[PDB]
């Protein structure tokens, strides 16, 4: 019995799985010298 | 009591070096700096492994707490049954190590 | 007469691709002015952006109009990735230098300058 | 009964009503619900030093050893939720009104 | 007066514990970067003098500025520089360092560090020894050590 | 999305918004090059309010044809329904 509360439910998933709507970014610069931009996952 | 002076006098020692730490430069009157991070602007990302590694102090940490009377409990009359209770104890810490080890949770901060 | 292209076959696809780097740096300006912290607004470095573009407006060259969006782009690149400071990017605002004579006469007044 | 009692019971209700009474984030859900743990431990320990009963010593520790494991898997649920919505917001856990 | 005697006091207290207790921050940048390595060698031994081996740039006295200053680091050694506490002294060590040197008249050098920062003592050398380097430092004591903060503060 | 007057009024207001245009001589069938009399990169930020305020992405070949507000209008109700 839709309401206008409920007016704006979508049923569910068939597979009740929504979904889930990266890695880290390191700039050691220069502070011989080198800068170096590391794309590390951990 | 005199625990409690003992603590109070650490506290206040401490606290009264973090003050003159805190406010014997500030008594200078330097400049005033403008100065306008490996990471530039990015949010802290999550890794699972510290947590992992937190989580298994805390369970270990809890087994070491159950461990803790040992030395007291050396003294029963019961020896047998404290004995098998005590390899017990420390076969579970040593099981859950081995689960830990055998299913990849101890990787890459082994 | 006959040479070879870089990315343009005529001045269409040329402009094409000038009118897309335009589109990039256009969306990407307030990112700028915010995490560079600049002290100017996104309507000024828009303004430089579109005197950037319209001081090379002159090209009629396929050729030379790519190798002009290759190095716009390879900008675009280092200031989308933080690699440019905040000096690199400051440097198309030229602040700190005086502004020259311009007509004949202050010309004639400062020095020896055509 | 001892006035002492009195702080400890209402420190747990204030504990209570602090789990009862969510803000956002479910992290200081957590740690309402560690204040009441630390509130029973209190209580029951006080209890059971003034009665001199002795082999419930070691009653305060299995109520801390359970709950703190309880408190590990809680920590893992929020990291959970934290690992789909970035934060830990109450809010963000809605989906089950449809 | 008696406040003379004891900004003088005070004075030669607080110079002794900055010029005895400097910490480099050494921008090892070219080949000065060998020869700074080399005052700090056992021959030399910079830390004999209190001049501790590689502090962090956040709680250094000194930068010392060691090797060429280009272009496309300039700003980088304005932000460490930024970033020093004060008293922050510029040791420049070499000629490059100092004014341009052998890359004087290139296009991408920084005409000696003095055009981005403040220098206090120039090492002359290419490279200057690590005893003419460790004579630039006991020079940089020399002049904290006749320093007059609070004599000039009591006669403000 | 809903009516075409109503996308054709926001259309109105975008281009209202926009400081270059005069808002006097600015129709809908007003042409941006000949009329309002711009340069190709104005009817560049133009497209660009149409993308953030119509939140589609217009690509480069069919944007170089919106020469009118009536064009974007067309435009816009071609990729929707209306
Ligand atoms: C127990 C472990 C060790 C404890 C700490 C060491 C003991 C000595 C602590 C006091 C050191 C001397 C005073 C602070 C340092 C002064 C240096 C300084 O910058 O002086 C200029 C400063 C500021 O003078 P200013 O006006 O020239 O400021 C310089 C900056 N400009 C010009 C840009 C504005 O002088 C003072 O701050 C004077 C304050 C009182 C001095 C001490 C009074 C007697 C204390 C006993
Ligand atoms: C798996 C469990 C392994 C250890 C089992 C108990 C070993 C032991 O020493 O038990 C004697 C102990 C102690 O026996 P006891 O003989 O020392 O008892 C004397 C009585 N007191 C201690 C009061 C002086 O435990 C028992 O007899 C009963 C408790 C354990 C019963 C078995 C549990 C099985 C769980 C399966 C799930
Ligand atoms: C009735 C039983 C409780 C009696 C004591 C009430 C204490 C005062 C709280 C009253 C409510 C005030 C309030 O704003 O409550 C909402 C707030 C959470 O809401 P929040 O997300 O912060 O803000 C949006 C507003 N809904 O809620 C809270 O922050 C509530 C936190 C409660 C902590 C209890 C502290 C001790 C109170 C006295 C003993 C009981
Ligand atoms: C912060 C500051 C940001 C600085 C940004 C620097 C980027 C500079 C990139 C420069 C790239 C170019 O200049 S490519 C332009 C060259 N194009 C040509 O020579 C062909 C002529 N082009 C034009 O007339 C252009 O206005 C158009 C838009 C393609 C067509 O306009 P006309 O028609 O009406
Ligand atoms: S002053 Fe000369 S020797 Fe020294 S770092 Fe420069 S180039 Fe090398």
């Amino acid at each position: 019995y839709p309401t206008k509360e409920t007016a704006h439910w979508k049923p569910p998933p068939w597979n009740d799985v929504d979904p889930p709507k990266s890695n880290l970014t390191l700039n050691f610069g220069p502070q011989g010298v080198l800068r170096l931009v590391m794309e590390l996952s951990g | 009591m005199n625990l409690m002076i003992t603590l109070l006098t650490n506290f206040t020692l401490a606290t009264l070096l973090v003050t003159i730490a805190f406010w014997l430069p500030q008594l200078n009157v330097y400049s005033e700096k403008t100065s306008p991070d490996p990471m530039g602007s990015a949010r802290l990302p999550f890794s699972m492994k510290f947590f992992l590694v937190a989580i298994t102090f805390l369970l270990f940490d809890l087994e070491i707490a159950l461990l803790l009377p040992l030395p007291w409990a050396s003294q029963t009359t019961n020896l047998n049954t404290m004995l098998t209770m005590a390899l017990l104890l420390i076969f579970l810490l040593a099981v859950s190590l081995a689960y830990e080890w055998t299913q990849k949770g101890l990787e890459w901060t082994e | 007469t006959s040479v070879k292209p870089i990315f343009s076959r005529d001045m269409n696809e040329a402009k094409r691709r000038v009118r897309e780097l335009y589109r990039a740096w256009y969306r990407e300006v307030p990112n700028t002015v915010h995490l560079f912290q600049l002290d100017i607004s996104v309507k000024q470095g828009r303004d430089k952006v579109r005197e950037m573009f319209k001081k090379n407006a002159h090209v009629t060259d396929p050729r030379v109009v790519d190798l002009l969006v290759i190095k716009g782009k390879m900008e675009l690149e280092e200031t989308i990735n933080v690699w440019k400071q905040r000096t690199h990017v400051m440097r198309f605002f030229h602040e700190t230098e005086a502004p020259r004579p311009k007509d004949f006469l202050s010309k004639f007044y400062v020095g020896h300058d055509p | 009964m001892s006035l002492v009692y009195m702080n400890i019971m209402m420190a747990f209700t204030v504990s209570l009503t602090g789990l009862l009474m969510y803000r956002s984030h479910l992290m200081s859900s957590l740690l309402c619900l560690e204040g009441m743990m630390l509130s029973l431990f209190i209580l029951a320990t006080l209890m059971i030093l003034n009665s001199h009963f002795t082999l419930a010593s070691m009653m305060p520790i299995i109520l801390l050893v359970f709950a703190a494991c309880e408190a590990a898997l809680g920590l893992s649920l929020l990291v959970m939720v934290s690992n789909t919505y970035g934060t830990d917001y109450v809010q963000n856990l809605n989906l089950l009104q449809c | 007066s008696r406040g003379e005697y004891v900004v003088a006091k005070l004075d030669d207290l607080i110079n002794w514990a900055r010029r005895s207790s400097l910490w480099p921050m050494t921008f090892g940048l070219a080949c000065c970067a060998v020869e700074m390595m080399h005052m700090a060698a056992p021959r030399y031994d910079m830390d004999r003098f209190g001049v501790v081996f590689r502090a962090s740039p956040r709680q250094s006295d000194v930068m010392i500025v060691a090797g060429t200053l280009t272009n496309k680091m300039a700003p980088a050694l304005r932000k460490v520089y930024d970033q020093m506490p004060e008293p922050r002294y510029v040791v420049s060590m070499g000629s490059c360092a100092n004014g341009g040197g052998y890359y004087h008249y290139s296009y991408s050098v920084v005409r000696g560090c003095d055009r981005i920062v403040p220098v206090d003592i120039y090492v002359p050398g290419c490279p200057p020894t690590a005893e003419a380097l460790l004579y630039g430092i006991l020079q940089l004591q020399k002049k904290i050590k006749r320093e007059k903060r609070l004599r000039i503060w009591y006669r403000r | 999305p809903l009516t075409l007057e109503g996308i054709k009024d926001r259309v109105l207001y975008v281009l209202k918004l926009y400081d270059k245009i005069d808002p006097e001589k600015l129709s809908v069938n007003s042409h941006f090059m000949k009329d309002l009399g711009l340069d190709s990169l104005d009817q560049v930020e133009i497209i660009m309010a149409m993308e953030d305020e119509f939140g589609f992405e217009i690509p480069d070949i069919d944007a170089e044809k919106l020469m009118c507000p009536q064009e974007i209008v067309d435009y816009i109700a071609d990729k929707k329904d209306v």
